[PDB]
């Protein structure tokens, strides 16, 4: 709830490659636009298993519930 | 990825038509080769790699091939053709970047016999061709030789006036060796990862699967060649203006210059040549203290200065003496010189310098014919005459008809600053706040106690690149003790440099001994890694350091000087005579860019410094970097 479905992933992904893409800031701008963002993206992501929430503007209970159950 | 050579009438000055080229495809696997009315087919065969997003390989092609094909279109086919900078590749750039150290090397290749002593230090495509086995021959010396022996002699470069089917089958020999020197440069894992084919790649993915380096070489190179075509705006009339004024005074003094002395030989001798002034001094009694390694005494601009004799007339000649050899050096350098300035002024009224880009060891550029890179300054004698004529002001513009501003932009104390990044590790950014606090000279001189900041200033540069102790000393007028306790007490007041060589040290190296008065100093790693990863053979480690910091220093610049277009471009302005301003020189930490008006050089010194902390924040530099821009006519106001 307190962060963008982006930056989760983020976490998620530099965590998979045993990494920190929140530190190292050249090298977050070079692995990306050279194409190991994409190879990693596939290779965890690929499988289909991971869901997440995408707002930040303040869900309401029965508006969480709704889509937790989702 | 397309892999091809061409074959042109003469050099990028006057080259007219086009020869003959072949393209190699790594896709087709087969060569095809062109005619000189096959000119038409063989740039739209360029554009084909450009519109699938490959790339283009040249040896020397970002210096000469790639212009001239943009030369050659607009006289012969009246189309533009232009290349784009990301999907070329120069393997030539390559070979300076990557084999460096290579001769080194041939030392033992050249013993072989295998590689000529012509080509010994040469990155060209002949000189490659025999170290890969490839050369069958060189279109060079069987030409010359056969002007000799069956007929009618030669004067420079007349095997390229016209076609011939031999010219056809060594322009295919030119580029078998230049893809199989692309294959031995990807064949390199320390630049190519070997995950990656770069033969068969798109251009997105080849610059940026490559070392950082890699992609600046090529960015640099394409560069620099702009700023040769560029070349520096040339008041011809004024240098001749002062070649009239010091030959006469030449003239004047060598007449005077005879009148104090006074000489199977006959007699005739002038201020020049080590027979000259060793004559006259050993005859006004004058016992020489330094000598040189083959035994002639030292006769230097140092000692002349010093030199005292008892005859009033010859001691009041020295100083007339020690400007007749400065007045010969700067018209050496001007007028009487074989690469005299007066020689290279274009047809345009430019001096177009040359410019070897990272092909040297670490860091700068080497420029000759004419070396712009060592033009006499504004503090030395005639100096500010000498820089007024490398001016924007002495181009005009070619529609508004206004002189030309110049904008000349330095990087502020480059050097200690890159010192100040290796060692803020150590003391957590203490040394390098002392360079934003100010007065870093202020400090040196309290650190290592010396009586002045003059005194502190000099110290700091030569103690950093390896300095003797008896040069250290003779600073406040000592010796060596005076020296190893000055760079003793400087080492305990900064640990943080001290520690900076456990870390060099233990990247790891080796360990050195001493046999008898014979530095024996030896290494297990001599190479350094650079800012962008590159390799950096540098030396023994008695110094390094140096290597280092003008390695960090220099490639620093060259991305600012990259990056400083890019936005310049990227802001809307245009480069080249044409539209709004032109990279004449760059100088180590400092450039020379020429502008339309003066308001275009106010974004130019604004972009100068934007680029620079861009530059800086890039690689996470641990101290601040900052430039100074000057603006004004030409080059005496600009520095």
């Amino acid at each position: 709830l307190e962060e963008s479905v982006e930056e989760t992933a983020e976490d998620l992904i530099g965590l998979h490659n045993r990494v920190r893409l929140r530190q190292s800031d050249s090298l977050k701008r070079e692995i990306i636009e050279n194409g190991k963002f994409d190879q990693w993206f596939d290779e965890l992501f690929g499988n289909d298993t991971f869901h997440l929430y995408d707002s930040f503007a303040e869900a309401e209970t029965d508006r969480l519930l709704a889509k937790l159950a989702y | 990825m397309i892999v091809s050579a061409i074959a042109a009438n003469a050099l990028l000055e006057s080259v007219t038509k086009f020869h003959c080229g072949v393209i190699y495809d790594y896709s087709t696997a087969e060569y095809v080769s062109y005619r000189p009315s096959d000119f038409g087919a063989y740039l739209d065969a360029l554009e084909a790699e450009v519109a699938r997003g490959g790339l283009i390989v040249f040896h020397n092609g970002h210096k000469y091939d790639v212009p001239a094909l943009t030369k050659l279109a607009k006289l012969q086919l009246n189309r533009e053709f232009h290349l784009p900078r990301e999907n070329c590749i120069d393997t030539l750039v390559l070979s300076r970047l990557i084999h460096s150290n290579l001769k080194d090397t041939d030392m033992g290749l050249l013993r072989s016999g295998k590689l000529p002593g012509k080509r010994f230090g040469s990155h060209a495509l002949e000189a490659w061709g025999y170290r890969l086995g490839e050369m069958k021959g060189e279109y060079k010396d069987d030409f010359k030789r056969m002007l000799e022996e069956q007929g009618e002699e030669y004067v420079d470069g007349m095997e390229w006036w016209n076609f011939n089917e031999e010219m056809m089958d060594y322009n295919v020999q030119d580029v078998v060796v230049t893809k199989a020197l692309l294959e031995k440069l990807l064949s390199d894992k320390h630049y190519f990862p070997p995950e990656i084919d770069f033969t068969d790649v798109g251009y997105t993915t080849f610059w940026s699967e490559s070392l950082e380096a890699v992609d600046i070489e090529h960015r640099a190179a394409w560069l620099l060649a702009k700023q040769e075509r560029n070349g520096f705006p040339f008041d011809t009339k004024a240098i001749e203006e002062l070649y009239v004024e010091l030959a006469a005074r030449r003239s004047e003094l060598l007449r005077k210059l005879t009148e104090t002395f006074g000489s199977v030989e006959h007699v005739v001798f002038n201020p020049s040549s080590r027979d000259h002034i060793q004559k006259k001094l050993q005859e006004a009694g004058w016992v020489p203290t330094k000598y040189t390694d083959k035994g002639a005494p030292v006769v230097d601009d140092e000692v002349l200065e010093g030199v005292r004799v008892d005859d009033p007339e010859k001691q009041a000649a020295i100083d007339l003496i020690k400007e007749y050899l400065m007045i010969q050096k700067r018209i050496g350098q001007s007028a009487e010189g074989d690469k005299a300035w007066l020689r290279y002024v274009a047809e345009d009224g430019k001096i177009h310098g040359s410019v070897n880009p990272n092909g040297a060891v670490t860091g700068r550029a080497t420029h000759a014919f004419p070396n712009l890179a060592q033009i006499p300054g504004v503090r030395s004698p005639y100096g500010e005459q000498c820089r007024a004529a490398f001016g924007a002001e002495h181009h005009l513009d070619g529609i508004t008809g206004k002189p030309w501003v110049q904008a000349g932009i330095d990087a502020s104390g480059l050097e200690l600053r890159c010192l100040a990044h290796f060692m803020a590790r150590f003391d957590n950014g203490e040394y390098a706040h002392e360079i934003l606090n100010g007065d870093i000279h202020t400090k040196n001189q309290i650190a290592a106690e010396l009586p002045t900041r003059d005194n502190a200033k000099t110290f700091i540069y030569g103690f950093l690149y390896g300095a003797g102790d008896e040069k250290i000393g003779q600073i406040v007028g000592a010796g060596k003790e005076r020296g190893k306790e000055l760079k003793k007490k400087f080492l305990e007041n900064t640990p943080a440099i001290a520690a900076l060589r456990e870390s060099i040290q233990q990247t790891l190296v080796e360990s050195s001994q001493w046999v008898a008065g014979e530095q024996q100093v030896k290494w297990k790693r001599r190479w350094i890694k650079g800012l962008d990863g590159r390799k950096v053979h540098v030396r023994s480690p008695h110094a390094a350091l140096n290597t280092l910091l003008q390695s960090a220093g220099a490639l620093i610049c060259k991305l600012w000087i990259i990056k400083t277009e890019e936005m310049l471009v990227e802001k809307g302005l245009k480069h080249g005579w044409d539209g709004d301003f032109a990279y004449m020189a760059w100088v180590h930490d400092e450039i020379q860019v020429g502008c339309r008006t003066e308001e275009i050089a106010q974004v130019v010194i604004e972009t100068a410094q934007e680029a620079m902390r861009w530059v800086g924040d890039h690689w996470n530099f641990r101290c601040l970097l900052d430039t100074e821009g000057k603006m004004g006519p030409n080059w005496a106001i600009c520095h």
